[PDB]
């Protein structure tokens, strides 16, 4: 009779709502309201989520956290090294003097930057290792290149020297710290592959390409021949890049069973591929048969100018560093008695593990070599347990009373899919589900060859001995043939067949020297537990050895067979082991079918169902399905559903329907919603904001009255999966409980489609309404363009319609340049009755009489569809011109954070490791504080610096992008002159001048451009800039780092006005906001130093109103009479810099034409937004604007008498 | 090297002469040109009018002379109320005392020469309360 309709259009980041109260029978209706909620994503995310490349904030947060964690681990390693070296007394006196060892153990003292190889006295820095430096001078002299070297090259020479000679304790400290500082690549899992692992990187030149006669697609392919006698396995087509060329590949040789190597080939590129560089350095170290440090040395010996880090040896295996460091420690351990002492080794162990008795006792049995290698420097933590995220069993529950005086339920974790119980359960399911078919008459030959229990028992026993059943094996088991029969499933697919038991049997037969009775169910379960539980290589070896020792078996080949056991695949079942253990006795048949192993509950239920009595848990469905279970023996060869109902008492998953009696249920569900519970964050945030807006609309227009909504319609417009979820969520409101509306989704939810939307928009005049509404931007565009092409006249409607020139029609779309199309689509979906969508989806009728009634009732004769009521167009246009858009804001600067760290707490006279919350208050900054690139402060006499600005410079690589002015923007004047000379010699052509070959030519002939004076080669130059960059920090060298404000952190823009009326504007940096909010103050200062009271602050996506020039708004208030002009004079803050604030008309979503540098024409000039009003008046908005705040539903909120009453009625 | 502020009791002991030694201490403190917050001035005026029953004109003359010569008044800060709310979370003093502390701290004062304020502990790691009569 009277219907309430809620149409929702959910975009990628926008939500359009429309609530309407209508009467269809009388063609009478009025619109209750509509609105648009915009979640602000930039165009980058919109263009990226179609494909997806780290499209999440949590992803970058995790990246930063991981980087910080690695840094902290390195610092902890250094701290432990300092403590150990101090307690052993190996460090130099001055170095040990500047490190705390009482409160902040192992950390440098405040405002200290000590160095191991440099001593400070009366402002002079002196080297510490003079004799070693002289020794390296003598080497070079033997090499005979130069006598000039930095004092800090000695580290590599001494690293080589410790291999066969004694050096000082400070030498050992320096080498150990250097090794800590550079660990190397490593893989924790291990699981050693094929015995070869060749992967050898070689560079081979093709000799000839004999034609192989492979004519494919009109082209004959050749082969590849190398000097060594190798051939590329893949074919070659183009001969231009393969004849007599040196081609390099990483090649792996695998010994096949036939007895010959199966060499693999893969293209690699020098100094461009990480694996290629790694392997090249690996081989270069390997064929030298020397330590990596020694290799670096020798390279330094050959060429002193060779850079080491990042270029010569970047990535190699950690085992090389391990080998070198062991060698040096075992060499030095002889000379230094301290490395063989025991009092110092107990003292250092106690220092490291004072509160750990166990680790102290364990490590008291090792030597210093183990501490330096395997406990401090090269220790790598194992992976954190991932079992916490495993899903819960849906059948087994536990009830317990907690400390909170209640009784709640803990779930059971899912059984691993590798569990032999689960494997057996799945195999039983497949064996019971098998039904056979023939090929001649295609009859169901099953139940003939599989009728008695003996056949099923034989099939099970046959399938135990295999790992994977298929067509051939299944057919041969019955002596059948491929040409005559099938098994109702894919003829070329294989299914799991409990491979764990077969693999265990194969290994236990390979070990031999035992009887064929060691393997049983208990042994299989214990083997599964041993392999799956111990996920660590050495501990797996120990567990296997212990298992072989306890049982009376020879540990000779069993260990070899079981050491290469493949780690089990990461997968878990739906249920747990408890459910499978309960259910399995029921399914089995024959000797495996037993009534004793069944528990009390299932046995009693079976007795009740065979007795035929009445239980409160038995329905007529049960007696319908289980009428064939007359005797207790008939429970043979059961299936999952019947056995599940027998065990637990519920038939499958019927859900709980669900009904929400008011917004209390919806807000409870929103509060209890779990984050990261969807595929991607965008969808979950869209759904959450949809729930928020529907909650707000129900609260407002229902006034706490249940069942206010009657129908809800959903339109979507990659995003397809959200439809079913949102329908399931929203079903819980207008579901009908009488039984006429049952199922997964309510019949009330009527999804829409683009077809009905566009049809109704064109037929009902809404397209014309949209076009006339969006015209004003178009004639403004015509005026600024000085052309009439943007509006084209038409005589069929006799008016001007929007149009675009073809060059600007690439991604042009009329409907997408205003935030109100969402509300318009919500309105059209709302009034779209289910008859409309049913008719447009079922146009094929097969009879005119069936649908002619709908043709008459919905369509005005097949020409145009009827309007819902007389005043549809007028009301729609008025409401669209009288709506304001509400934007979600993100202003999180700081937030409270909780830190839980492990510590040995003293309780009940004993020490126990446990979690402790960090004391005090620790805020967490919720925005990036600055940009990544760091600039240093420099001064230049030849540049005039205005006050309030500083000169800052940073390094940049040299490339062709350097022009004359760029050279003029370099800190080093001599470099400027040399570059000018070279560019002059290059005729002022930056492209050809600054090519890498040209850069090398400059470097080698640098005398020709520095007037014959020597100068070092040029690769990077420090370019300067006069600006205002703040400091990163205030302690240590953090004062020497200057950075720029990060993107999207100019959140607050303050507008003050002095006593006489003048308005002043400032921008508050994020640092000031952080400090003010930490102190408990407000974000923006209440009073600028100028002596002006603060009118208001502005944030991105804020709303302001600009009064007309003639009118004066001082205490107007009255923000309910919002007509066309007042709403059209509402602007939104977009960005801010200094005293400049940029606004955009609130209804503008996408500019008609963006700004370009060539033609220099744009809808909103170069900044794509104006500091002033867009209209002809061109008045600076900030001088007269007034801030406006709105709720989610786009309703303006202003003070009232009741609000003033309540604001301190609440404190009473 | 560090700013100094005073509490109303310092002025009261400077004026009242019932205990001469504390009066001498207060006078000595006032000799160093200490800063003062307007709330202290208003409390002093209220006490003089109420406790000591001096008439309005002489009280105003005394206040004007003191502000012109002896002590430096501190401009009232706009963030006094928010900071006073923040200070109440950790410290349990009187509300007027909290306001005095907030206005002193917001003006970069590092010492608050007071007596009835449990001298000794730092306040927000920015200001400390010192009893000069001990
Ligand atoms: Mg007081």
């Amino acid at each position: 009779m009277i219907k309430n309709i809620l149409g929702l259009a959910l975009g990628t980041n926008s939500i359009g709502w429309a609530l309407v109260k209508q009467d269809f029978e009388n063609k009478q209706g009025e619109i209750l309201g509509m609105g648009s909620r915009i979640i602000p994503m930039s165009q980058d995310i919109l263009g990226d989520f179609g494909k997806g490349n780290s499209v999440s904030q949590t992803a970058e947060r995790t990246k930063y956290r991981s980087v910080r964690r690695l840094r902290e681990r390195f610092l902890l390693r250094r701290e432990r090294l300092h403590r150990v070296l101090y307690i052993l007394n190996f460090l130099p006196e001055h170095y040990a003097s500047q490190i705390d060892f009482e409160k902040r153990l192992g950390k440098f003292k405040v405002e200290t930057e000590p160095k191991l190889v440099w001593k400070n006295t009366d402002g002079q820095f002196s080297f510490l290792f003079q004799n070693s430096f002289n020794e390296m001078l003598e080497d070079f002299k033997a090499a005979g290149q130069e006598l000039k070297i930095p004092y800090d090259w000695t580290i590599y020479h001494l690293r080589k020297k410790a291999i066969s000679q004694k050096i000082e304790k400070e030498e050992l400290a320096w080498i150990l710290l250097n090794f800590n500082h550079k660990r190397g690549y490593y893989q924790l899992r291990g699981e050693d592959f094929e015995e070869e692992k060749d992967k050898t990187f070689v560079r081979l030149k093709v000799d000839r390409i004999v034609d192989s006669g492979e004519n494919v697609k009109g082209k004959i392919l050749y082969d590849v021949y190398f000097e060594n006698g190798w051939k590329y396995d893949k074919q070659v087509v183009k001969t231009e890049d393969w004849v007599d060329r040196t081609k390099e590949f990483i090649v792996s040789e695998s010994i096949l069973k036939n007895g010959e190597t199966k060499r693999t080939f893969k293209a690699v590129d020098s100094e461009k591929d990480w694996i290629a560089i790694k392997t090249k350095t690996e081989q270069e170290i390997e064929h030298s048969h020397k330590t990596v440090g020694t290799y670096i040395y020798e390279t330094l010996l050959q060429n002193p100018k060779q850079k080491i880090k990042g270029k010569l040896v970047r990535t190699i295996e950690r085992k090389f560093y391990k080998e070198e460091l062991r060698q040096i420690l075992e060499k030095q351990k002889e000379f230094h008695q301290e490395l063989q002492s025991d009092d110092l080794y107990n003292d250092c162990i106690r220092e490291l593990y004072r509160n750990n008795e166990v680790h102290q006792l364990t490590l008291r049995k090792k030597d210093f070599v183990h501490l330096f290698m395997e406990d401090i420097i090269f220790y790598q933590r194992p992976l954190r347990s991932q079992k916490s995220s495993v899903s819960n069993c849906t059948l087994e529950f536990r009830k317990y009373k907690g400390e909170n005086g209640a009784e709640h339920t803990q779930y059971l974790k899912a059984i691993p899919k590798s569990n032999p119980y689960y494997q057996e359960f799945r195999l039983w399911q497949w064996i019971f589900n098998l039904n056979l078919y023939t090929k001649d008459n295609d009859e169901n030959v099953t139940k003939v060859f599989l009728n008695t229990t003996q056949d099923f028992e034989n099939l099970f026993e046959f399938l135990n001995t295999r790992k994977e059943v298929d067509q051939k094996a299944l057919l041969k088991h019955f002596k059948l043939n491929e040409k005559t029969h099938r098994w109702n499933f894919v003829e070329d697919k294989k299914y799991p067949c409990n491979e764990t038991k077969t693999m265990i049997s194969s290994r236990l037969d390979k070990v031999e020297n035992i009887s064929d009775d060691f393997l049983t169910r208990d042994i299989e379960q214990k083997i599964w537990h041993i392999i799956y539980s111990v996920n660590d290589k050495v501990e797996y070896e120990k567990a296997l050895k212990s298992f072989a020792r306890k049982h009376h078996l020879d540990e000779s080949s069993f260990f070899e067979a079981f050491r290469k056991f493949p780690p089990f695949k990461s997968e878990y079942g739906s249920f747990s082991e408890k459910a499978i253990k309960k259910l399995l006795p029921l399914m089995r048949l024959g000797k495996y079918w037993n009534y004793a192993e069944i528990d009390k509950y299932s046995r009693e239920r079976i007795q009740k169902i065979i007795t035929g009595e009445y239980d409160e848990n038995i329905k007529d469905k049960v007696r319908e399905k289980s009428v064939h279970l007359t005797i207790e023996n008939d429970f043979q060869g059961l299936q999952l559903w019947l056995a599940q109902y027998i065990v637990y008492g519920r038939h499958s998953e019927a859900s709980m329907i669900g009904k929400w009696n008011s917004a209390n249920d919806l807000e409870v569900f929103l509060k209890d919603f779990k984050q990261h519970s969807l595929r991607n964050p965008i969808v979950e945030q869209v759904i959450t904001e949809t729930l928020r807006v529907v909650k707000d609309i129900w609260l407002k227009y229902g006034n706490g009255t249940k069942d206010f909504f009657n129908e809800i319609h959903i339109e979507l417009g990659d995003t397809r999966y959200i439809s079913k979820y949102i329908s399931g969520i929203l079903s819980n409101i207008v579901r009908v409980e009488d039984g006429s509306d049952e199922g997964v989704n309510s019949k009330n939810i009527v999804p829409g489609n683009g077809k009905i939307t566009t049809q109704l928009k064109q037929d009902w005049g809404l397209n014309d309404v949209w076009n006339d509404l969006i015209l004003p931007r178009f004639e403004r565009m015509n005026q600024l363009t000085n052309s009439k092409d943007f509006t084209a006249w038409n005589e069929n409607h006799q008016k001007f319609l929007p149009t675009v020139p073809i060059e600007f029609s690439k991604g042009f779309s009329k409907k997408r340049i205003d935030h109100r199309h969402h509300a318009l689509d919500a309105l059209v979906i709302a009034c779209a009755t289910t008859d409309h969508v049913n008719l447009l989806n079922n146009q094929s009728a097969k009879s005119d009489t069936k649908r002619y009634d709908l043709k008459k009732k919905l369509m005005k004769f097949p020409k145009q569809f009827l309007k819902p009521w007389e005043k549809f167009t007028v009301d729609a246009k008025h409401n669209l011109e009288s709506i304001i858009v509400s934007f979600k804001q993100n202003l999180r600067v700081i937030n409270k954070a909780t830190n839980y760290y492990e510590k040995y707490v003293e309780k009940d006279g004993t020490k126990n490791k446990e979690r402790v919350e960090q004391a005090g208050t620790n805020w967490a900054i919720r925005k990036p504080m600055h940009k990544d690139t760091v600039s240093g402060k420099v001064d230049l006499p030849w540049v005039k610096v205005p006050k309030g600005k500083i000169l800052t410079a940073t390094r940049k690589s040299l490339d062709s992008s350097f022009d004359l002015k760029s050279i003029g923007s370099i800190t080093d004047t001599g470099i400027q002159k040399i570059l000018k000379n070279y560019l002059a010699f290059k005729d002022g052509n930056p492209e050809l001048a600054f090519s890498p070959e040209g850069i090398d030519d400059l470097n080698k002939n640098i005398e020709k451009y520095n007037d014959g004076k020597p100068h070092q080669p040029i690769n990077k130059v420090r370019v300067f800039e006069l600006g205002s960059k703040f400091q990163v920090g205030q302690t240590g060298n953090k004062k020497g780092k200057y950075v720029e404000a990060a993107k999207g952190t100019n959140l607050f823009f303050a507008v003050y006005e002095d006593e006489k009326g003048k308005r002043s504007y400032e921008t508050i940096p994020l640092n000031e906001v952080i400090e003010r909010q930490k102190q408990g103050l407000t974000s923006v200062p209440l009073e600028n130093e100028k002596g002006s009271r603060l009118l208001f602050d502005l944030s991105p996506n804020d709303l302001v109103y600009v009064p007309e020039i003639d009118e004066n708004i001082d205490s107007n208030f009255v923000f309910s009479n919002l007509n066309k002009e007042k709403i059209s004079r509402i602007y939104k803050v977009e960005k801010t810099s200094g005293t400049e604030c940029y606004f955009v008309r609130q209804d503008i979503a996408y500019l008609i034409k963006q700004y370009d540098a060539k033609t220099k024409i744009g809808e909103l000039e170069s900044q794509n937004k104006l500091q002033v009003t867009m209209t002809d008046d061109r008045i600076r908005i900030t001088d007269t604007c007034v801030k406006i705040n709105c709720d989610r539903l786009g309703n303006i909120n202003f003070i009232t008498k009741e609000k003033i009453k309540q604001i301190f009625n609440e404190f009473r | 090297l560090d700013k100094i502020a005073i509490d109303t009791n310092i002025l009261l002991y400077a004026y009242d002469n019932r205990d001469l030694d504390k009066q001498d201490r207060a006078v000595e403190i006032l000799l160093k040109k200490p800063f003062v917050t307007q709330l202290v001035v208003f409390e002093f005026i209220k006490v003089l009018e109420r406790r000591f029953k001096m008439d309005k004109k002489e009280i105003t003359k005394l206040t004007i002379k003191l502000l012109k010569e002896v002590i430096i008044p501190l401009s009232l800060h706009r963030d006094i109320y928010n900071y006073s709310q923040f200070l109440l979370q950790r410290y349990n003093f009187g509300l007027s005392d909290i306001l005095v502390l907030s206005d002193s701290i917001l003006n970069n004062c590092t010492i608050l020469l007071s007596e009835d304020m449990c001298n000794g502990m730092i306040v927000d790691k920015k200001l400390k309360i010192v009893n000069p009569f001990l």
